[PDB]
């Protein structure tokens, strides 16, 4: 259920401008399937469990 | 209540008692901690208690994959149709892939150096981080199956992600399977014993119980007198690698930092290929530093691997050395003479019996490791009877065996048949100078030793669509 | 438990057709022999002070240890013909077959 | 389990020292091969409609009986060397081996 | 949903459903009640389910002295020191005793003629009054207490009640066991497999696992072919008595009141000895007595015997006949063909196949009933296997065995090899004709019976303590 | 836990002013170990579960 290191690339994927869309479509509904349905939730998973997200928001 | 830093005893807590004049551990008001393995049936009063396996008892390199579907899913890089395993995305050794990392309540690897804050690694089995060794071991095949994924990826540019991962996966659990059955088990049990409980193999059998014996768990920690007290790294000459070439075992237990700070995975696999293991003896069975300081960097207290071993069995309800020798064929000791000749070592019988008073209650471990080895093979009779019985039905009951009719065409079995794990290390590390003849031998630098490229590698001609 | 499939499943599950758990995870342990336990059915041997073993007092683990496993360190004897890479490939192989799982602090 | 003893208990408990549980009472059958449920581990096969098992359908019961059991009784054979006695010895003998309980209505 | 009036399949319920042209059953919607068996591990998503086993494994006579503590003691009558078991306190059978009754919350037996008001009867086994032919055994064997405990106080005065109780329950044991393993067991399984599965005893040994195993529950059923349709009832001449000398099955289950009003337990052990078992055939297999009116009289409707032994087998998990087959040692069929073969019975194993599809699939008391008998036995090769591997567990690993050293004396050992069934009947009934030669083959009056006189009793000198 | 008729002779064994002590105190502690401590608890057992126990006034 903790949110792993590795799972912050596919941050920097979801939020990339020209990324294919059928690869962050994929993303979406992997992070969907733990329960975090948009990326507000998955920056939020990514807090509590011990890292650094604020390194996007203002 | 807590067993990590308290010394009563109720559930689940069967601490380990001090006997007076203890080497170590002064006061007999202390305990080694344990923690009773978890019931398959909690709080029954008609069942027998049993423990569980959270894993597949097949080898099927579960411990690269997983033995759960959510974790399975955490393993794997989703940002692509690649097929791929996650890699770690903050180090590298040299430019190849690390483990990710994993992200526990309790990370004991952040407690070995705590400045570097390296915490535990994230692979198939969580026991990956116990000793840097193990580590690279994981850390190999994982960029193995990416290698292998890539590889096909060229070969078949129409395959999405889950027929690469899968398809890689079948490949790498094949590879363990020959290593395992091929280079590993004769060098346990001997010619002997192969030849008795792993003749060659027929056909699959849907009949035979493919499960671990709940014994096995306890027997196959023979492996516990092969290991040495420190941590080998050597330099790309095979030397002593500067400035700490001999690293004590017990400032290694999840030092997940020195994979990724002192040299990545390459030191370490060649101190594996170029040391020799322990030689298992009677009056040298295991060393301190995991009888006295096991997991001393982690816990309040150094623990006794082979003191927990023998708890373990109890724990598990495990029946005695007797019981055991009877079960596999062989004669059961009753006196101390008898035993001594079992033994051929009437010291080692005398000091059995003041123990245990009879054969009978001799803890299977303790008895399995007493025993003298087997022509050329490291386990005696005893354990030698239960490894190979086990492994029989792991492959006889596999129904994925590699060498199952309809696993892998002929031509696919043939290319299998070239894999070898000192390859695997050339293809997958920088290192270019690796063991010859059987990996599991060969023990010395340079005689032992030859360049990758004589070497054949795995031809993947015959997974062409 | 599906009439064909083309590779493993993740935890084991229909391997054996007819015994679909059979080497699957999460499962209990087969037994070769009867459990022998203090009271027949749960408690270990050394449990309960005073209550032997066969018609033998049950010896410490550690003492055993102690007695049995203790040697010095500079008599360890290399083995010609094994390398290290013999005890790793054993741990490795182990966890691919078997973790027991306990209750967590 | 006491060191010496010189009747059988009632529940027979006991009569195997080293693991005396077994053959007493209110406890699992040992099983000779492993199970063969619809799930696994737990569903009988006919539980589920529509599940096949190893590749066919399961016979109801009632009609495996209708069909192969069932003969017109005034044809019975009596047994030329057994008594009925041979009958109800077996269930007078089967009566002190296994009783399987049911939960209650 | 109560599974004895519900056809709602909802767990513990796994109700039977009817087949389409049913020859008794016309209602589709209707189904024969089935409860599971109680799971040893209630709930549970890690274990594979397993059943229990309420009683010993052990041949011990438990189903007289029964097998739970409370039990036990209920058993026996605690109003002096004579070691007895309680007797019924309100009937008599011709000056012997008969069992207490137990006090059931939902008793059968008051069911099955309702102006008679007599209960179940209570026994160490809660099934005794299922039919009156198992009631008159069970009460043969309280009486044979009785008798040896009457004997050894004469004997040995000193004794206390506890001393003389478990005295004579040993010797009650061992009769048990020896008229089982000498005189029936071999009857069963034939020379050959009593040679193969029960090879001379040697000594107890400590490693032999002594459990009942789950598909014993289901083979040790084969006994249901040998099921008469009738009780027979035969008077001091081993003629038909009185107005109802053959009872139709279906009017005998749970009949408590036909011991007790109709005549007591001699004419029943007289009906045992003098007619034939039914003989199993693969085209007779069980009669409609217990195929379509199993227990007709006591619930709403009949159950059909065979029908709940296969859906027994389901409920506990067994492997079909195939599996078993291979577990013995024995060539599995795969074709009708071969099936035919191992059958010696192309017919039996095209209608087989009809049902099962494959031989995988034939639950094991079917598969094992429809096996050819071995020669001088009542089961085919499975059975024989599975029941006879079963009886060696019993035997060797029971600590108790009653020749193993230590348990009986020399001396106690030879009086016991002269102990039988005829003679217990001599000892502890009206009967003074009885069976000769063995028992369960002597079938036929006149020609196979003997006076009481005859046959020497069980000779208990050697059990004097000073 | 139901009252056995058999056991309704206890009851006349325990009333019984000419029975052995010894026996007496025997059958109190089989009905103690049942959770029945006194004569009248004995009765009052036997009247719950069914009998007829109206020859005990
Ligand atoms: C006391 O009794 C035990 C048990 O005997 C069994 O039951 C009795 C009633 C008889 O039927 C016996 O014939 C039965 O064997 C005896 O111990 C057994 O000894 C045999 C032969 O030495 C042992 O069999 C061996 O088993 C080895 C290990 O694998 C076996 O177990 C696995 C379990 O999964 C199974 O996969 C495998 O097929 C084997 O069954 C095997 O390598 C070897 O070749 C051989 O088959 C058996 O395991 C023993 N059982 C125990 C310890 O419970 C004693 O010998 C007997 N003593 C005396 C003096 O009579
Ligand atoms: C497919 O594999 C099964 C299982 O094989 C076992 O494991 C493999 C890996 C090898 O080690 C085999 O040698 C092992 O046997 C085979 O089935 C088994 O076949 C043997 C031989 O026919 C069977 O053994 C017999 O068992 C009879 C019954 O008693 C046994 O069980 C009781 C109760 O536990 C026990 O007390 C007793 O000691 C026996 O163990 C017995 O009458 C007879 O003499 C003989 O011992 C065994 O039971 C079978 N097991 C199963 C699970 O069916 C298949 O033959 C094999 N097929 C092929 C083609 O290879
Ligand atoms: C660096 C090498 C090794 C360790 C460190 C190590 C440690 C352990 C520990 C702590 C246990 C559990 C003890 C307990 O019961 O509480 C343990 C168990 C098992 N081992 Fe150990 N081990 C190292 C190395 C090996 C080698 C070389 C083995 C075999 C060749 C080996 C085997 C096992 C096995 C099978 C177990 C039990 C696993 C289970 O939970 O089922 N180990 N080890
Ligand atoms: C004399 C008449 C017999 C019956 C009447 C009778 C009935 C049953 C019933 C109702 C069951 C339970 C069925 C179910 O699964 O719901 C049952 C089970 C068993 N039998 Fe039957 N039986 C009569 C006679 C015999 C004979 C002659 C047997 C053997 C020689 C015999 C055996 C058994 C066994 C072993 C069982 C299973 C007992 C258990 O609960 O484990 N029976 N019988
Ligand atoms: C039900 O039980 C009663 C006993 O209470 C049976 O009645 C007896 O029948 C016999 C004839 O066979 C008479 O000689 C007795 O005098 C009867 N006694 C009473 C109290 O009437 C009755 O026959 C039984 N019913 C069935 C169907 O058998
Ligand atoms: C996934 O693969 C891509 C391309 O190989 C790589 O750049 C990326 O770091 C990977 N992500 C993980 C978590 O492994
Ligand atoms: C701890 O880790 C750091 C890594 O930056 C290293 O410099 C230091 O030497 C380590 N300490 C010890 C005692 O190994
Ligand atoms: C106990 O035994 C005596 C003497 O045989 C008998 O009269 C009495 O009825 C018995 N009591 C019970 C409950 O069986
Ligand atoms: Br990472
Ligand atoms: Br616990
Ligand atoms: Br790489
Ligand atoms: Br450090
Ligand atoms: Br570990
Ligand atoms: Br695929
Ligand atoms: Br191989
Ligand atoms: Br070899
Ligand atoms: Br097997
Ligand atoms: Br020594
Ligand atoms: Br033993
Ligand atoms: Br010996
Ligand atoms: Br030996
Ligand atoms: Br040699
Ligand atoms: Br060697
Ligand atoms: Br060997
Ligand atoms: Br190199
Ligand atoms: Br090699
Ligand atoms: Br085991
Ligand atoms: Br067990
Ligand atoms: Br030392
Ligand atoms: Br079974
Ligand atoms: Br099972
Ligand atoms: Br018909
Ligand atoms: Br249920
Ligand atoms: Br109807
Ligand atoms: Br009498
Ligand atoms: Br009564
Ligand atoms: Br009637
Ligand atoms: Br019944
Ligand atoms: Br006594
Ligand atoms: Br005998
Ligand atoms: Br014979
Ligand atoms: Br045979
Ligand atoms: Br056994
Ligand atoms: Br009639
Ligand atoms: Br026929
Ligand atoms: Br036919
Ligand atoms: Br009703
Ligand atoms: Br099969
Ligand atoms: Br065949
Ligand atoms: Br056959
Ligand atoms: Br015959
Ligand atoms: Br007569
Ligand atoms: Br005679
Ligand atoms: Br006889
Ligand atoms: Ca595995
Ligand atoms: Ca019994």
């Amino acid at each position: 259920a903790n949110f792993l290191e590795h799972e912050l690339s596919y941050i920097d994927v979801l939020l990339d401008k020209n990324a294919d869309q059928a690869t962050k479509d994929n993303l979406r509904s992997y992070f969907a399937d733990k329960g975090l349905h948009s990326i507000k939730d998955i920056i939020n998973k990514a807090k509590q469990d011990g890292f650094d997200v604020s390194k996007y928001e203002h | 209540v807590n067993c990590e830093t308290s010394c009563v005893q109720q559930p689940p807590c069967f601490p380990l008692k001090i006997p007076p004049n203890d080497p170590r551990i002064k006061n007999q008001a202390d305990c080694i901690p344990f923690f009773r393995s978890c019931p398959a049936c909690p709080g029954s009063n008609i069942t027998i208690r049993n423990q569980i396996n959270a894993l597949t008892s097949f080898v099927d390199a579960s411990m690269v994959y997983g033995s759960e579907e959510p974790l399975a899913r955490n393993l794997r890089n989703m940002s692509n149709q690649l097929g791929l395993l996650a890699v770690n995305q903050r180090f590298q050794d040299n430019g190849r892939a690390l483990l990710p990392f994993d992200n526990l309540h309790d990370d004991p690897c952040l407690l070995t150096n705590r400045s570097a804050r390296i915490p535990c690694f994230l692979a198939g089995d969580t026991r990956s981080s116990e000793m840097p060794e193990l580590t690279s071991m994981h850390t190999l095949l994982l960029r193995e199956h990416n290698r292998l994924a890539t590889e096909l990826k060229s070969l078949n540019p129409r395959w999405d992600g889950e027929r690469l991962y899968q398809e890689a996966r079948k490949i790498v659990g094949a590879m363990v399977q020959i290593i395992t059955y091929r280079d590993y088990l004769p060098l346990v049990l001997g010619p002997t014993a192969m030849r008795k409980y792993l003749p060659t193999y027929r056909s699959y059998n849907d009949s035979v119980d493919p499960r671990i014996a709940n014994v096995f768990t306890n027997a196959f920690r023979y492996g516990h007198t092969l290991i040495q007290p420190f941590m080998f790294r050597l330099d790309n000459r095979y030397q002593p690698m500067e400035p700490n070439p001999r690293v004590p075992l017990s400032r290694v237990f999840f030092a997940s930092w020195r994979v990724v700070l002192e040299g990545g995975i390459d030191p370490i696999l060649r101190g594996l290929m170029a040391t020799p293991a322990k030689l298992n003896r009677q009056n040298q069975i295991a060393v301190d530093e995991i009888r006295e300081r096991l997991f001393e960097q982690v816990m309040r207290i150094g623990l006794d691997l082979p003191a927990l071993n023998m708890q373990r069995s109890r724990d598990h309800g495990l029946p005695g050395y007797n019981a055991w020798r009877r079960f596999c064929g062989l004669p059961q000791p009753e006196t101390v003479g008898q035993l001594g000749t079992v033994l051929r070592n009437l010291k080692l019988a005398r000091k059995l019996m003041e123990q245990y008073g009879t054969p009978n209650n001799i803890d299977i471990w303790m008895g399995g490791v007493s025993e003298p080895l087997k022509r050329k093979g490291r386990v005696g009779p005893l354990l030698a009877c239960i490894i190979g019985t086990q492994f029989r039905k792991l492959r006889d009951g596999d129904r994925f065996w590699w060498e199952n009719e309809g696993v892998f065409s002929m031509q696919q079995r043939q290319a299998l048949a070239q894999i070898s794990l000192p390859r695997i290390i050339c293809d997958n590390t920088g290192i270019t100078t690796v063991s010859k003849n059987n990996i599991f031998m060969s023990n010395s630098y340079p005689r032992d030793f030859v360049n990758c490229s004589t070497l054949p590698a795995l031809n993947l001609a015959s997974w062409r669509e | 438990c599906p009439e064909q499939d083309k590779y493993r499943t993740i935890t084991g599950m229909c391997n054996n057709r007819r015994s679909p758990t059979l080497g699957a995870s999460n499962r209990a342990f087969v037994r070769w022999l009867p459990a022998e336990y203090e009271d027949g059915f749960s408690l270990p041997y050394g449990w309960t002070p005073g209550v032997k073993r066969n018609g033998f007092p049950v010896a410490l683990a550690r003492a055993v240890s102690n007695e049995i496993v203790r040697f010095p360190t500079d008599q360890l004897t290399p083995d010609q013909e094994r390398s290290l890479m013999f005890m790793q490939w054993g741990q490795l192989l182990d966890h691919d077959l078997d973790f027991t799982p306990e209750p967590a602090a």
